[PDB]
């Protein structure tokens, strides 16, 4: 599938990708922070 | 990319019946061998299965049951199971039989306070309130001088209104030191006032000030709302006998004085009964009779036993659970007369008795395993078998009591779990009630 789409797009569909050109920028430090819900949230979530 | 978690609030303390979660009966009314934290005692658990229906029926008053059986058999564990089985909303009132000896009020009356506390009531109260920033405040004077009105202008995010109010409310606003620019709340049914602070609009007017500031109230200046209030008959009885509602000097000063208990008279309870029946008739109220649990019943005085003859024959009184662990003792207050469980025959004829009985070695092992995993500790099988033997030699209470001490030794010498050698060490540091009673009998010349 992929190769067909690539060849169809190539004559009209420029790309860059940040890491080729934004060489002077810092990379995004990306955090996922898990949180624990409260007593009031437990009561309602359970009732649902 | 990076992942993080936070939670540091210390979890709830473990205690002597925190493993019990309910009776663990099946739908047919029979008892499962092990469920919801209980094991064994099938006839007594089946009997408690009848009593949780007797409570939820709402039909009855003054029915009473006695849990009886040797120390360490699980009487109060069952009564605590029933308190789980009824759920939170039915009032369950725990009491010990030595609490009747107050220094403020007669024993005969302390019982009545507890009975009236075990009947709950649920009320759909409607409150009407005014709230806003006070933009204007003006009294209107009249002749024999008097105050006829106060005029108050209030402001909220919706707009403004202006109200004419009784001098009682002006007296209250003065007392609360209210001024223009303050945000206030008034409930018109009670006549009560609360100051919240100055409106946020003014919060930058000074470099240095003592006040807290609040955002402008949302919604209409005047509104009425329903609050579902849970209460007991006792709470109505007492709040009328030494009042603190309203806003007069007398009630306001009665909030400062030392709160002595008092013998509420039969005329007040009579008038409160009529009021709550009229709240039920209007469909404003629902009644929820609950349970009174009187542990260690064997040491009420004979004056108190002879009062329960009358209180259990009331058409109002809630369902009562007594508990006792005594043989043919002398009845307190009589000095001469002995009877089963320490209770007079005349009262013992007005109760149904539930027999509770000693555990087998297999049951003790099972309870110890349940309890160890409740206290959060890991135990090896040969250790647990050793504790089982200690149980048969002593008492299951002592056998359970060694668990946490053993776990401390285990972590001190770097083991994750109780090994047999830990239990075998702890058993020699702490004596039990029989082994200590031996050494103290041998050396009886010296104590
Ligand atoms: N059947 C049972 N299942 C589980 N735990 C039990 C059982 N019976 C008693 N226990 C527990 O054993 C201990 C002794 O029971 P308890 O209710 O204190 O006995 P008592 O009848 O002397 O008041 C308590 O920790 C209690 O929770």
């Amino acid at each position: 599938q992929l190769s067909r789409l690539h060849m169809i797009l190539k004559p009209f569909m420029l790309r860059r990708i940040k890491k080729d050109v934004e060489n002077e920028l810092s990379d995004k430090i990306e955090i996922l922070m898990y949180c624990q819900l409260t007593s009031r949230q437990k009561l309602l979530y359970q009732a649902l | 990319k990076i992942e993080e978690v936070k939670s540091t609030t210390k979890t709830q303390r473990i205690a002597s019946h925190s493993h019990v979660k309910g009776l663990g009966l099946d739908e047919s009314g029979l008892a499962k061998q092990a469920a919801s934290g209980l094991v064994g005692q099938e006839n007594a658990r089946e009997a408690c299965g009848v009593i949780v229906e007797l409570i939820k029926s709402k039909k009855m008053a003054g029915r009473a049951v006695l849990l009886a059986g040797p120390p360490g058999t699980g009487k109060t564990a069952l009564a605590l199971a029933i308190a789980q089985e009824l759920g939170s909303k039915v009032p369950f009132c725990p009491m010990v039989g030595s609490e009747v000896y107050s220094t403020e009020i007669k024993k005969t009356e302390v019982l009545m306070e507890n009975f009236r506390r075990a009947i709950g009531l649920r009320i759909k109260e409607t409150k009407e309130v005014y709230e806003g920033e006070v933009t204007e405040l003006t009294p209107c004077e009249t002749e024999n001088k008097t105050i006829s009105h106060v005029i108050i202008g209030l402001k909220t995010a919706k707009g403004t209104k202006q109200l004419k109010l009784d001098p009682s409310i002006f007296e209250s606003l003065q007392k609360e030191r209210v001024e223009a620019g303050d945000v206030i709340y008034i409930e018109a049914n009670s006549g009560a006032v609360k100051r919240q602070g100055r409106c946020d609009t003014y919060a930058t007017e000074f470099d240095l000030e003592a006040e807290e500031y609040v955002p402008l109230p949302k919604g209409d200046v005047h509104k009425k709302k329903e609050i579902i209030q849970d209460v007991t008959l006792h709470d109505l009885d007492v709040a009328n006998a030494r009042p603190q509602g309203g806003q007069d000097i007398l009630s306001m000063m009665g909030q400062l004085m030392k709160p002595k208990k008092t013998e509420i008279t039969d005329k007040l309870r009579g008038e409160i009964n009529k009021v709550v029946n009229k709240y039920i008739d209007q469909g404003i109220a629902e009644l929820v009779p609950g349970v009174l649990f009187v542990d260690e019943v064997h040491m009420l005085d004979i004056e108190c036993f002879t009062y329960l003859h009358r209180a259990l024959e009331s058409s109002i009184a809630p369902i009562v659970i007594f508990a006792s662990n005594r043989g043919n003792c002398v009845i307190r207050g009589t000095e001469d007369i002995t009877s089963p469980h320490g209770i007079p025959l005349d009262l013992l004829d007005r109760v149904m008795i539930i027999r509770t009985m000693l555990y087998t070695p297999q049951e003790m092992k099972q309870i110890i395993k349940i309890r160890a995993q409740t206290e959060g500790i890991n135990i090896s099988e040969e250790a647990l078998n050793h504790l089982g033997e200690i149980g048969t030699k002593t008492t299951l209470r002592y056998s359970v009591q060694l668990l946490t001490p053993a776990n401390l030794l285990a972590k001190i010498n770097g083991k994750d779990s109780i090994e047999k050698e830990h239990v075998e060490e702890i058993s020699e540091l702490f004596y039990d009630a029989k082994s200590s009673a031996k050494i103290l009998a041998d050396q009886q010349d010296k104590y």
